[PDB]
């Protein structure tokens, strides 16, 4: 959840 | 904080170093910071995003350049060189 | 042997008289004794001669550096070299790279006539360290990206006319 | 020789065919070489100078 806000 | 938590725990720091350079791709302090953490480092993705970061590329950008340091353009550039040949070696 | 100084080899090699014993040794164990006997005389020795020794050596080393050594020995048979590096295309590669790594004419020219015979524009580049970016443009006429990116880190007109190419 | 070599330094500093020209001059120089003298004459193109020094 945490690395698809930052890929996002 | 998970780039740097990662950092602190080569592949884990490749992968860091590709977060990082995303967010820079998304957000000039900041783009400043990336390239040390680079050097201070100093492989297709990895030459597909310095070269996108060259692409992308004040005072206060001056002054945490010289803070680090303690000419950036040059720097970078000579950086993107070396991995360049990395690259090329492997 | 050494230390003082198959028939028809021997009457050969007692006909001569180190160089062609050692040769006659390794050519009759063609395995360690072989190789040791003829890397100390082609050793000790350093047209037809030369390039047997070489050529000998280098594939004993390739079997068990040698490159390089090799080549710089011999620059300082041209078709001979472009055979025995044509043999070297992996770790021919890395040996150069190592070399290149080193650094920083015939030789030169011939291994960029070699490497023009991803990967061929990669070696190309890597060796010319123009050439590279000729070869490049040469290969664009995700990739071209890449190749226009690569392109424009090299130089740093030409970036102007990339970035428009890239924009359209 | 010099001569010819200073006049052709001067046009080119007078831009992409000033440069093709002295990559000629280089060349024309090579093939020449192919002591003193020498050295005084030679005093991309950068990596062809570091690989002739």
């Amino acid at each position: 959840d945490w690395v698809e806000q930052l890929i996002l | 904080p998970y780039a740097v938590l990662s950092q602190f725990y080569d592949r884990e720091d490749w992968g860091q170093a590709l977060r990082l350079l995303l967010l820079l791709i998304e957000f000039h302090y900041l783009v400043l910071l990336v390239a040390k953490f680079l050097y201070p480092i100093f492989e297709d993705s990895v030459a597909t995003v310095i070269e996108v970061i060259e692409t992308k590329w004040s005072n206060l950008y001056e002054t945490i350049i010289e803070a680090d340091k303690s000419a950036t353009l040059l720097k970078n550039l000579r950086k993107k060189l070396n991995f360049k040949l990395c690259q090329a070696f492997m | 042997f050494q230390l003082h100084d198959i028939w028809k080899d021997l009457l050969c090699t007692f006909t001569v008289p180190h160089s062609a014993f050692y040769y006659q040794l390794s050519l009759l164990f063609d395995q360690e004794f072989a190789l040791k006997c003829i890397s100390k005389s082609a050793e000790y020795s350093l047209q037809d001669f030369k390039e047997k020794q070489h050529i000998h050596y280098l594939n004993l080393l390739i079997h068990f550096e040698v490159l390089d050594v090799l080549r710089l020995g011999h620059e300082c048979r041209t078709n001979f070299l472009q055979l025995l590096l044509q043999e070297d295309i992996d770790f021919f590669s890395t040996l150069l790279r190592l070399c290149n790594a080193h650094s920083d004419k015939i030789v030169d020219s011939i291994l960029s006539q070699n490497l023009r015979s991803c990967f061929k524009k990669l070696y190309c580049f890597r060796m010319l360290n123009a050439a590279a970016e000729v070869l490049y443009q040469y290969i664009l006429m995700i990739r071209k990206r890449k190749c226009y990116l690569m392109v424009i880190n090299v130089l740093s007109v030409t970036l102007t006319d990339l970035r428009d190419e890239l924009r359209g | 020789e010099t001569i010819d070599s200073l006049i052709s330094g001067m046009k080119i500093f007078y831009v992409a065919a000033c440069c093709n020209v002295m990559s000629q001059e280089i060349v024309s120089k090579i093939l020449e070489k192919n002591k003193a003298k020498l050295l005084e004459l030679p005093l991309q193109d950068l990596m062809k100078c570091t690989y002739k020094i």
